[PDB]
C-alpha cells in the first residue's frame, strides 16, 4: 500500500477597485433621550475631524458626570488613497465607543449607519454603493462592579453587493480590531468614563456574498491498496514531513502559510485562503503532509501541494 | 437614586 | 465653467392588493413557566377582542403581584378594509407589551408569531428580556426586540414582498425595533409593515451624477429646493430631506435619491427639486437637479 | 347550499444520505480571558470523549471557585451510523453548557463552531451572556443563544440544505433557541438539525381552498378528523393539529397544511383528514371533509 | 266454616328531590371505526339540541349510503323542572337509535353513558350523583330480509345509590318506552335507514336497591274451621264479589287499581304497588275478594282490604 | 425433610324446608307479535298440564308452517313432595323450548318468569331469559334459536336466618351437564330440567374449606408442593397436578405449589354419608431436592 | 362579583400485595362438541407454555379445515415478580382467541375460567365468557367470531381490611384501549392483555373527590367555563358538564359549581407532591365574569393509612 | 316470506 | 360491499 | 358443509 | 427572597 | 475573592 502525492489549486482574485472617499451617516436609532447626530468636530466629545459633511457621530443620554455616551466613525480615506483591494483586509475607518455615565434609561438600544461611496469602472462609469451597518447597544446599569458596568456594542456582519464591469462584487463587514493586533471581534466592551477605538475591517470579493477562496479534494483517491483493503488518513501536518511521517490532527484546523486545511479520515479535505492577497507571492504553493493507514495496518506518507494563484477580476 | 447606565 | 441643470426620475408603485382579514397565531417560544396562548378576551389581562379565532395573545410567569406578563397583537382588519397599498405604511395591528412582576426565571427568552392572510404567511420573531427587578425602575424595564422579517409571494405572475418595519407610538412618526416597558405597565404600539415589488422590500430610488453634463470639478454645496440666486455651501455627503425623500450627493457629483414618503402623499406630476453648487480655478456655478416621482401601477412595472 | 369533499396532496422526501463521522471545531470567539479550545477529555471539566481530533470543547474565565465556564459538543456519530435521513429530526450531538463562577469580565460574548463532514461545513453561531452573579440565582444564570444557521450542498446534481433547529432536553419534544443555566451547573441538550431538498430547509406543505368546489360562503368551523355527523364550530384561523402536521383554514376557504412529523412516523398510504363546516348567505350550514394524501417520495422524485 | 275479612297496609313514599339539570356523557365503547362523541347539534344527523355541553351523541361506521349509525340522548330537563319524584316513572330523556347502513365490521359492540346531576350532600353542599348506563350493540349484517337486518340495542338495568339527609336512595333504570304507550322494553330493534326514539324511564325510591312497595300476609290465618278440616283458597279476584263468591285465579297475578296481588292456595299473598305515586289518592284502599273451601267441601267468601298510604321521606 | 399429614374439615348443611307447591307466571317480555301467556293445556301446542292457575306458558310469532314458538315451564310439585333440601340439586320443573318457524321479526328478545312459593312465608324467585329467534336459512345449525337464562336468586328468612335459592341452569334429563344457554332446531321442542339449589346465607355458595399443607411440614426452609392426587398414594408418592382441579368423592381440590389449598363440596348432600372423609395425597420437595409424601384428610360433616 | 380559588384533595392507595404465581383453570362451559381443556403445550394449536399444571387452554368443534377453535390464557407470572400493585393496571396474562372454521353447531355458547392465587390465603377470581361462533359466509367481517368477557371481581381480606380485584377488560398490547368484546377473523388468532386492577373496599372504584367551586365565590352565580391547567389570564368558555382530562384524571364541573374529579392514572404515574390544576370562569346575574383555579392534591398513601 |  |  |  | 423579573 | 459572572 502506497500514498501518492496530491495536487490542487485555488484562485484568489488580487485586484482593486477605484473608489471615492467614503461618507458615513447615522440614519436611524431606537429609544434614547437627547439623541443627536453630527459631523465630527474637535470639541472635547466631538469625535474628531473627517473630510466630509456626513454625520459620522451620534450621542445620547443626559450626562451624570461630564459627557454623553455615543459612537463615532472616522473614515480612512487618506490612507485608502482611492482604492479597495480584493481579498484584502480593508480598514474602512476607526470606530470609537464613548461610554460615559448617563442617567439610567437614556441610551439607545440600537442604531444604523450608512457608508456610501462611488465605484469607477475602466470606462469611467460611476456606481453608487451603500453599505448599511447595524449596531445593538447595551448601556448597562452601573454598579460597584466595573466589569459588569461596562457597556456593550454588537456589530452585524452586513454586506452589500454591487456591479462592476458586468460582474458582482460583495463588500462585507468582518468586525472590529484593536489596532496593531490581529483579533477580530463582533462585540465591544467598554468601561464607564472611557473611550475605545477599533479598526472596522471589511473585505470585498467577487460574487453575491463574500467568501474566502477555497478548494476541496480527496487525497486517498489516487492512493494504492489491494482491492480488499480500506484506507484511512491517520495523520496530517503543515509542511513537508515525509521522512518522519505524521500522526494525529485528522479533522483539526491546520494552519499553513496562506490558509487552513482540514483533512478528514476518509481523505476529504478543504483548504481555505485566509491570508491577505498582499501576503501571497507569485508562484505561491502551500504544502501539507499526510499519512495513510491501510487495513493491514501499514502506513504510507505523501504530500498535498496546493498552488495559490493570483488572478484578476477580468480573468476570473 | 441617581442611577446611571 | 458652468453647472448645467440635471434631470432624473424614479418610479414608485402606487396600487393595492385585495386581502383577507389577517389571522395571528403565536406558534413557538423558548423557556418560561405557565406559558399559554389564546384568542384575546375582555378579561382584565385578556388582551381585548379580535374578529378571529387565531391565538393572538401569549402570557408567561407566575405573578408576584397581580397578572402575568406577555404580548398581544390586535389586528387592524376593520380599518384596512380588505386592502394592502404598496409603498405605504401599513398598520397591521397593535402590539401590546404586558410587563408585570413575575417570579424570577419565569419568562420566555424568545417567541414567534405567524400572521396569515389570503391574496400568505408572515413570520415575526421576538427576543424577550424580562429583566431582574431592582430599586432602579429604568433598569427594571423589560425589553422586546422584533426582527425585520419578511415574506415574498406571487401575484399575477410577479413577486411582492411584505416587510416588517417596526413599532411606532400611535400619532408619532418614529419607528423603533426595540421596546422598553416599565413593570406593572402596558405599552401599545402600531406594528408597521410595507409591501412592494420584488424579492425584498426596497424604497424606490434613483442614482446619477450631476457633474456629468457640467462644463469646464467638485460639488461644494447642496440643498433642498431652488436656491440658485444665492448658490449653496455645505451638506455635501449629508442626507438632505426633500418633500418625498432624501438626497445624498457626493463631492464627485454622484447621488442617490430615495423615496421615503407614503405613496398617498405623492401627487401626480410630483417633482423633487434640489440645488447644487467649483472648478480647479476656484470658480463656482450653481444649478438644479429635478427628479420626477412617478406614480405607476403594478401592471406598469 | 352544499359543501363538497376536498382532496389535496403534499409530498415529503423520505430518503437518507451516506455521510462520514462529523468533526466539530471551535473556530472563533470574541472577548474573554484564558480562552482555550481542545479535543474533549475525561478530565473533570474536559467534556468527555469523541472519536476525532476536532476541538469540540471551549473554556474561559479565571475560576473563582473551581472550574472554568465553557461549551462542549459531543457528536452523535455512533448512533447516526453513517446516515442523515431527510425531513427527520437529527441529533447531531449533545451540547453542554458549563457555567461556573468566573471573575467578572472574563467570559466571551460570542463564538462559532464548525461541523464538517463528507466536504460540507455547517457553521454554528452562539451569543453568550455570562451574567453578573448576585443573591438571585435565576438572574445569575448564564444564557446562550444559538443561531438558526444552515448550509446548502449538492448531491447527484440537486441542492440539499441542512438547517439548525435548536436545542432539546433529551426525552422531551420542546426545541429552544436559548439556554439558561445555573451557576455551578452543567446543562446538556440535544442539538437538532434537519436536512431536506432545496436552498433553504422548509417543511413540506400544500395549500388550497375548500370553498372552491362548494355549491351556492364563509368557513365557520374546522377540526382534525371526521366530524361530519355533528358538524363543527370555531377554530377558523387557528393551528389545527393532525396526525402528521398542522392545518390553518381561513374564513374564505384558503388553507395551508404543513407536515411537521418525522418522515419515520409517516406510513405508506398516509392520509390526513379534516372536517369543515361552511355557512352561506342564507345562514344555512353544510359540512364536508378535506383529505390530504401525505406521500413518501425519494430523492429521485 | 267461615272466611273472615282481612286487612293490610303498604306504605309508598310520595315525595321529591330537588335536582339539577342532568348531563349525559358517552364515556367508553368497544370496537368500531370512525367513532365520535359530541354535544348534539341541528346538523342533519347531529341529534338535536340540549342545554348542556355534555357529549350526548355517539356515532360510528363508514357510511355506505348517507349517515353514520349511532345513539343520542336528549335530556328532559325542561319538563322535569328541577324535580325527581319518588316511586314515579321519570322520563330522564329521549334515546334515539340511528341505524344506517355502514360498511360491515364498523360498528361498536358496546358502550356506556354517564348521567350526572347535583343533589345536596350531608352538609348541604350541592355535589354530584352519577348513574352509569350500559348498552350492548348488534349492528347486524344486512340482507334482503329487512327484519333480520334490523340492528339491536340492549340496555342494562343499572342503578346508583346516593345519600340524602342521612337516608340512602336508589335511582334505577327501568327501560325504554314508546311515547304515549305503557310497555317498557329492555331491547330495541330498528330498521336500516331509520331512527327510533324512546323515552328512557327511571325510578327512584328509598334503600339500596329500587323496589316496588309491597306487603305480604295470609288470609286464612283468621278464618274459622274445625281443627281437622284444612282450609284452601279456591278463588280470588279484584274488587268486591262477595255476593257471588269467586272461582279460579289462585296463584295468578291479579290486577287491582294500584298494583297486583298474588294469593296462593294456602292463603299466603303478596301485594305490590306498581302505580305511579301521582295516581294514588289519599285514603287509597285496594279491595280483593277470595273464596275459601274447607275439608268438608264448604265454601265461604271474604274481602282483603289493603290501605295504600302515601308517606313522606321524613317518615321512613 | 418430612411432610406431615394434614387434616381439615368442612360443614355442609343437610336439611330441608317445608314449602308449598310452586306457581310460575310469565310477567314481562320485550318485543314480539301475537304474544300470549297462559296456564298450560293439552292442546297440541299448549304445553301440558300443571296443578295451578299460574300462567306457565308463553308464545309468540305469526306461524309460517304450524305453531307459534315459545317457552313453557311445568313444575315438579308432585315429586318434590312439599320439600326443598339444602345443598342438593332441585329440579324445580321442566322448561321446554318450542321453536317453530315464525315470520321474521315476530319473536321476543327477552322475558321474565316469576316462581312463587310459601315456606308460612311467600317467596318469589325471578328468572330472566334472553331470546334469539335466529333468521332461518339453509344451514340448520345456524337457524337454531337460542335461549339464555340468568343465574338469578332470591334470599329469604327462616327461623331468623337467611337462605338463598339460586338458579344453576338447564340439564338434559338423565345427564349431569348444566348449561346456561339452549340451542333448539326449527320445528322442534327441547325440554330440560331447571336446576336450583338453596343454602344458608345471602348468596348461594358451595361449602368450602381452605388451608396450607406445608405449614406443619419440617425442613433453612425451602419447601414446594410438586405433586397432588385424590386418594392415598403414599407408597408411590405423587408427581404433577399442582394447581389443577382434582376430583375427589364429594368435591374438588386445588392445591398450589406454596401449599395453599381450597376444597369445595360439589356433591349433593344426599350423596354424603355420615363419617364422610375426603382423602388426598401430596408430595413435597425441599431445597435439597428431597421429596416426602403425606395425606390431607378433610372431614365432610353433615349439619 | 369575584371567583375565589378552590382547593381539594383525593387519596390514592399506592402499595402492593405479595402474591403467588397465578393458576388458571377452565372449569365449565355450555354446549359444543369435542370440548377439551388442558395445560398449554407447544403443539401447533396447544397455546404455548406456562409454569403450572392448571388447564389454561380450552378447545371445541370438529375442524373443517385444520384446527379447533378455542381460548387460551398464558399468565404473566414472570413479569409480575410476585407482586400486585394497587390502583395500577395489572396484566394478569395474555388471552388468545383461536378462531378456526368448525362444522356448524360445534362451538360453546359460554365458559368460565378460575384464576387462583395466594396472598397465606387462596383467592379465586372467576371470569365469564359469552361466545358467538358465527355462521361463516362470504362476508368475512360478519363471519368473525365474538367473545364477551364479564367485569367480574373478587373481594378478599388482608391484614383485616377488604380488597377487591376487578376485571377491566382486554387490550391490544402497546395500545391503551380496553374493550369488553373481541372480534376475530376465521383462521386467525387474536392475543390481548387481560387487564385487572385491585384496590381497597368491597368493589373496585377509582379514587375520587367531589366539591363545589361556587361555594366560596362572592356575589345568582353560574359556571360558564372550565378547562385543564391555568388559564386565568384569558378566562375560559364552554366545557361545562364535559369530561375534562387532566394529568392524572378527569373533571366534570356542572353549571351550579358541583364537580367530581376521578383519578384514572396508574399510581406509578403519580409523583409525590402531585397537584391537578383546573380553571373555571363564573358569571353572575349582572352578567359579570370572574375566573379562578381549582387545585386538587393527589396524595399517595399506603394501605395502613 | 322470511322466517325466524 | 357488505353493510351492517 | 357449513362452518362457524 | 421572592425576587421578580 | 471578588465579583463573579
Ligand atoms: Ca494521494
Ligand atoms: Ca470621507
Ligand atoms: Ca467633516
Ligand atoms: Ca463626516
Ligand atoms: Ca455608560
Ligand atoms: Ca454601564
Ligand atoms: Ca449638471
Ligand atoms: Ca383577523
Ligand atoms: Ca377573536
Ligand atoms: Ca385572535
Ligand atoms: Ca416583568
Ligand atoms: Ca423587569
Ligand atoms: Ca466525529
Ligand atoms: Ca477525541
Ligand atoms: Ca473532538
Ligand atoms: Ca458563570
Ligand atoms: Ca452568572
Ligand atoms: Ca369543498
Ligand atoms: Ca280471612
Ligand atoms: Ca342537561
Ligand atoms: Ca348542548
Ligand atoms: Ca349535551
Ligand atoms: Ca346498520
Ligand atoms: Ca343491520
Ligand atoms: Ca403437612
Ligand atoms: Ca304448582
Ligand atoms: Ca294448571
Ligand atoms: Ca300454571
Ligand atoms: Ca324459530
Ligand atoms: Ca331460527
Ligand atoms: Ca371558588
Ligand atoms: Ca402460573
Ligand atoms: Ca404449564
Ligand atoms: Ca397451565
Ligand atoms: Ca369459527
Ligand atoms: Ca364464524
Amino acid at each position: 500500500s502506497t500514498a501518492l502525492d496530491d495536487r490542487g489549486e485555488v484562485d484568489i482574485v488580487a485586484d482593486s477597485f477605484t473608489v471615492s472617499g467614503v461618507v458615513a451617516n447615522w440614519t436611524s436609532w431606537s429609544n434614547g433621550t437627547n439623541v443627536t447626530t453630527f459631523d465630527g468636530t474637535n470639541a472635547p466629545n466631538g469625535g474628531g475631524l473627517d473630510n466630509d459633511s456626513g454625520k459620522d457621530q451620534i450621542r445620547w443620554g443626559q450626562p451624570a458626570s461630564s459627557y454623553s455616551s455615543g459612537y463615532g466613525f472616522i473614515d480612512n480615506d487618506s490612507a485608502l488613497n482611492g482604492e479597495f483591494a480584493l481579498n484584502q483586509d480593508i480598514i474602512l475607518g476607526t470606530f470609537t465607543h464613548y461610554n460615559y455615565p448617563v442617567y439610567s434609561g437614556g441610551a439607545i438600544t440600537s442604531a444604523s449607519m450608512d457608508v456610501a461611496f462611488s465605484v469607477t469602472d475602466a470606462h469611467g462609469v460611476l456606481t453608487p454603493v451603500t453599505l448599511k451597518l447595524n449596531f445593538d447597544h447595551n448601556e448597562t446599569p452601573n454598579t460597584n462592579n466595573p466589569e459588569a458596568s461596562k457597556d456593550i456594542i454588537k456589530v452585524g456582519n452586513t454586506n452589500v453587493t454591487f456591479e462592476n464591469a458586468g460582474a458582482l462584487y460583495t463588500l462585507q463587514v468582518i468586525g472590529f480590531r484593536i489596532p496593531g493586533t490581529n483579533q477580530i471581534v463582533t462585540e465591544i466592551r467598554t468601561g464607564e468614563n472611557a473611550t475605545n477605538s477599533y479598526e472596522l475591517v471589511v473585505r470585498v470579493g467577487p460574487g453575491e456574498g463574500y467568501e474566502l477562496p477555497s478548494t476541496s479534494g480527496n487525497v486517498l483517491s489516487n492512493d494504492v491498496s489491494g482491492a480488499d483493503v480500506d484506507m484511512t488518513v491517520v495523520g496530517a501536518a503543515s509542511g513537508n514531513h515525509v521522512s518522519s511521517g505524521v500522526s494525529g490532527s485528522v479533522g483539526s484546523m491546520i494552519a499553513g502559510l496562506y490558509g487552513n486545511l482540514i483533512l478528514l479520515a476518509d481523505g476529504s479535505y478543504t483548504y481555505q485562503v485566509t491570508a491577505n492577497a498582499s501576503s501571497i507571492p507569485n508562484d505561491a504553493i502551500e504544502i501539507f503532509t499526510y499519512t495513510m493507514k491501510d487495513g493491514d495496518g501499514d502506513t504510507s506518507t505523501a504530500l498535498l501541494s496546493i498552488n495559490v494563484n493570483r488572478v484578476t477580476m477580468a480573468d476570473f | 437614586a441617581g442611577w446611571t447606565d
